[PDB]
């Protein structure tokens, strides 16, 4: 049972030595049921009964089938072993797989103590089985094998899994082997005959080398409920989610409610969250009981219709292309479906208001189209064709003149409106015939009052004072007052270096309720030169 | 041969630098190179008990593929081996080539105990797999450690050719071989064939001319008629260049901006305005004196997008002291990427840098990390990688240097 798997060499880190931590004594019952446990562990081959020599020592637990289960708590050796090569993180998305004939599940049963433990490290696993009498020496014991929960194991066991993998894959290049955690998915394209020929093939070359396994019986049948999804041989779908219903709504059902929705958004369309979170204002605890309002319980009521909608999914072809489209949903607000052809998506998302100091609609667009091939590249290695709501001519107006270095990959134009768009543009020359606003703002950014204004060549002009202001406040709302004032064309001249940013970047989006208003009113605009000048004598 | 202790610097551990996503192509490429060379014991697989990692990528020319290691991190951490110096003559010579030696690394054994050092992975697609680990046997290509190992081989190497040709100038840097002379360019390029079949001899392979990187001269814009506005523009750049130049004055342009006159409007220039103005030109015929290259110090380069495909750039040390500066245009088939333009950019300021001063500036690259870092391996060929920040270009600094000749 145990394998005839090389060790890998295992160091404690850099300095320090082994555990030396006492046992925490127990009762007479779960004694004796210890001593059952690890008699039949030392029968196994699993752990070996040591003497004196051995220094070091780990508390052992019991807890409870019905029955006793041993529990070992690893914490103090581990923050003492050497660092492992990081376990994958990433979990393959369904969207990703290709479709196979064939697909069986095998699960490693006692995936780590069939391994075996570096010999030279053994002795720092030493724990003891106490005694209902105190004084009397105890049980000592050692693990030959990886032990659970051992910092580790996770990462020795799924290497020695890859190297018994490696000859069998080399046979047999067209079968597809998925490994996860201690989870081996095969599927293959021959005949259902010949793959369970195959795959008991397989079961025969892993039990050579100490891994046991599920048969045909003791197992799994599709569809498969993994991580969340229901994998049927055609297409793939989501597990259902399940919104509770009470007449009293504390403010932490409020609180994973939210959450449970907004992870949601990303399968379904029109789920809403707005009412429901304005619950939140001002809680006073986690157990606060807040009344559900009107629309919030529209809100709920709706969302719940949508969550019975049948959402589901396609395997991938590499055979046939791979495109992606975008919708604006709202400002900063996208959604997306990959698919390979009409109506069959491979998945769909959301990506959030990304809201901050300035943007422009263009901008947000470049950057949901690089989360989408990132994320494209990981799943599918490959970039999809993009079709983008916006014209080329707009595209190339924006790229073309932006300071900043932009790209889309290969894209293609699709009018499905609304587009996104440049809201205006600042004129490249000064207006002939438009009036020209002369403006300043200053303002003691000690008692927040001061002012800002304008004066114009035409003789117009204005002074506001602002009581709790600042400096670069005084400055743009002086913009603001001329850009009010002024008419349809206008020439604007500031010796603000906020403004200059303004110039570079032409933004429609901002945190800032006066850029805000300011960039409102040159919408508005049918003509407006904006330039800067130095501000001393 | 044997091999030479090799240690980290002083309570440096190894890196841990993630390996980013790769397209299927580049995964099977570097699968292929791989299983070449764990079959002639340059690369050997590795256990979990090694937690280290360094980048790996794929790279092209036309067929096939080269691989290339990210060591950045490594090199940093790597001990310091005080290489050869630094020829002065040979960034004055009138044409240099660079030839590629990396493979002359691949026969000398790297000590033991550093080898763990040199893990990277090769990903896989959608998590389906665990990446395939690996770690160095021999001096790799891209890390500091490998040419100044191989330093005592490699002059061994290049004195035949070297007594030979008392003229030409050979300067190594990373796998890149710098050589130059002043011959004409049928008996330059026949002379390195000479030195490559000389390479050939043992194992190592199967245009620059320094004497125009010349820092531009910023020429003022020149008018029939003056606006209000183009007064405004020019006080506003000559404000500027001040800080380059202190003799530079705008007290008279600007007495000539009081009141509010429209825009568009025309003013005459007054005697004064016209002398100061000419003051101003004569200052600016060229670069400001005093500037010299200190070795303790870093190179700095800094780039800003001036549109159209073209690109400004200035090398320094301290502010407004320039050691050199110019202009990148965009060549044949980028005209819709500029990801393409910025990383041919770097690659030849950084070339720039190496011919002149033995050592690659530090970037400071005008586009977002995200965009850079998701697309500038499609275009890279250098088997070296320069030190990068990303920043927001000053609205003036872009202004000023549109105005180079
Ligand atoms: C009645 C007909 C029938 O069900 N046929 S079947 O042999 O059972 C069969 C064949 C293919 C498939 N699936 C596919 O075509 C596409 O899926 C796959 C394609 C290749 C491989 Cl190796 C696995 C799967 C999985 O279904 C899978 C993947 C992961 Cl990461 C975890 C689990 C997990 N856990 C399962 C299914 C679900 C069942």
């Amino acid at each position: 049972p145990i394998s005839p798997i090389e060790t890998v060499p295992v160091k404690l880190k850099p300095g320090m030595d082994g555990p030396k931590v006492k046992q925490w004594p127990l009762t007479e019952e779960k004694i004796k049921a210890l001593v059952e446990i690890c008699t039949e562990m030392e029968k196994e081959g699993k752990i070996s009964k040591i003497g004196p020599e051995n220094p070091y020592n780990t508390p052992v637990f019991a807890i409870k089938s019905t029955k006793w289960r041993k529990l070992v708590d690893f914490r103090e050796l581990n923050k003492r072993t050497q660092d492992f090569w990081e376990v994958q993180l990433g979990i393959p998305h369904p969207a990703g797989i290709k479709k196979k004939k064939s697909v069986t599940v095998l699960d490693v049963g006692d995936a780590y103590f069939s391994v075996p433990l570096d010999e030279d490290f053994r002795k720092y696993t030493a724990f003891t089985i106490p005694s209902i009498n105190n004084e009397t020496p105890g049980i000592r014991y050692q693990y030959n094998v990886l032990p659970q929960g051992w910092k580790g194991s996770p990462a020795i066991f799924q290497s020695s899994m890859t190297k018994i993998l490696e000859p069998f894959r080399k046979q047999n290049p067209d079968i597809v082997i998925y490994q996860y955690m201690d989870d081996l998915y095969v599927g293959s394209d021959l005949e259902i005959g010949q793959h369970r020929t195959k795959i008991e093939e397989l079961r025969q070359h892993l039990l050579r080398w100490g891994l046991t396994t599920p048969d045909k019986k003791h197992q799994k049948e599709p569809p498969f409920l993994w991580m969340g999804y229901e994998l049927h041989p055609d297409k793939w779908t989501v597990q259902p989610i399940v919104l509770p219903e009470k007449d009293s709504w504390t403010v932490n059902d409020i609180q994973k409610l939210v959450g449970k929705l907004n992870w949601a958004s990303q399968i379904y369309p029109g789920i809403k969250v707005r009412q429901l979170c304005k619950l939140l204002r001002g809680t006073k605890a986690l157990t606060e009981v807040i009344p559900l309002t009107e629309e919030a319980e529209l809100e709920l009521a709706e969302n719940r219709e949508i969550l019975k909608e049948p959402v589901h999914g396609v395997y991938y072809d590499p055979s046939k292309d791979l495109i992606a489209e975008i919708q604006k949903q709202g400002q900063g607000q996208w959604t997306y479906q990959i698919y390979q052809e009409p109506f069959k998506n491979l998945k769909t998302g959301k990506y959030a208001r990304m809201r901050g100091a300035h943007t422009n609609d263009v901008k947000q667009l470049t950057e949901a189209v690089q989360k989408i091939t990132t994320e494209s590249i990981v799943i599918w290695g490959k970039t999809p064709k993009f079709k983008l709501p916006i014209q080329k001519e707009t595209w190339e107006t924006w790229w073309t003149e932006y300071w900043q270095a932009t790209w889309i990959p290969e894209w293609e134009f699709v009018n499905t409106p609304p587009l996104v768009k440049l809201w205006y543009q600042l004129e490249k020359e000064p207006i002939v015939g438009a009036e020209t606003f002369y403006v300043d703002g200053a303002a003691n950014r000690e008692t927040k009052l001061g002012k800002a204004g304008y004066v114009t060549n035409r003789g117009r002009q204005k002074v506001v004072t602002l009581t709790d202001t600042t400096n670069q406040k005084t400055e743009l709302q002086a913009i603001y007052l001329a850009l009010q004032d002024s008419g349809l064309e206008v020439n604007i001249v500031t010796d603000s270096q906020y403004a200059l940013g303004i110039i570079q970047a032409q933004p429609d989006q901002s945190e800032s309720e006066l850029v805000n208003q300011i960039i409102e009113q040159l919408i508005k605009k049918e003509k407006v030169y904006l330039a800067w000048v130095p501000a001393h004598k | 041969i044997e091999t030479v202790p090799v240690k980290l610097k002083p309570g440096m551990d190894g890196p841990k630098v993630k390996q980013w996503p790769l397209t299927e192509e580049k995964i099977k490429a570097l699968v292929e190179i791989c299983t070449e060379m764990e079959k002639e014991g340059k690369i050997s697989k590795i256990g979990p008990e090694n937690p280290y990692n360094t980048p790996v990528f794929a790279i092209k020319d036309s067929t096939k593929w080269r691989k290339l290691v990210d060591f950045r991190e490594l090199n940093k951490r790597t001990q310091d081996f005080w290489g050869i110096p630094h020829p002065a003559g040979l960034k004055k010579k009138k044409s240099v080539t660079v030839l590629d030696v990396g493979d002359a690394y691949f026969s000398v054994p790297l000590d033991e105990d550093f080898r763990k050092y040199t893990a990277f992975t090769i990903p896989s697609i959608n998590n389906e797999t665990p990446g395939i680990r690996y770690q160095y046997n021999v001096l790799p290509q891209g890390w500091k450690g490998s040419p100044a190992i191989f330093q005592s081989s490699m002059t061994k190497i290049l004195e035949p050719f070297r007594k030979q040709n008392p003229d030409i100038v050979i300067y190594q840097y990373m796998d890149d071989l710098y050589v130059g002379s002043d011959l004409e360019i049928g008996q330059h390029r026949t002379k390195i064939e000479e030195l490559r079949q000389h390479l050939l001899r043992w194992g190592l392979t199967t245009e620059l001319h320094p004497d125009k990187w010349t820092v531009q001269p910023i020429v003022l814009p020149e008018k029939d008629s003056w606006t209000v506005n183009d007064i405004q523009k020019l006080v506003g750049k000559l404000n500027w260049a001040s800080q380059i130049y202190p003799g530079i004055k705008v007290r008279q342009l600007c007495k000539l901006l009081r009141g509010t006159k429209a825009l568009t409007e025309v003013i005459p220039l007054t005697e004064e305005a016209e002398l100061e103005l000419a003051e101003n030109r004569e200052i600016l015929k060229e670069p400001v004196h005093g500037v010299y290259y200190d070795p303790s110090k870093d190179l700095i380069a800094e780039i800003q997008k001036q549109g159209q495909g073209q690109w400004t750039y200035q090398i320094y040390q301290e502010p407004f002291k320039n050691l050199k500066t110019g202009k990148y245009a965009r060549m044949r088939g980028a005209h819709t990427n500029d990801v393409k333009q910025l990383t041919e950019a770097v690659q030849k300021i950084t070339t720039e840098s190496i011919v002149i001063w033995g050592k690659t500036p530090k970037f400071k690259l005008p586009i977002q990390k995200e965009t850079w870092e998701t697309w500038w391996t499609e275009y890279w060929q250098a088997t070296w990688i320069p030190e990068w920040e990303f920043v927001n270009t000053p609205p003036l600094v872009k202004l000023w240097y549109q105005l180079e000749k």
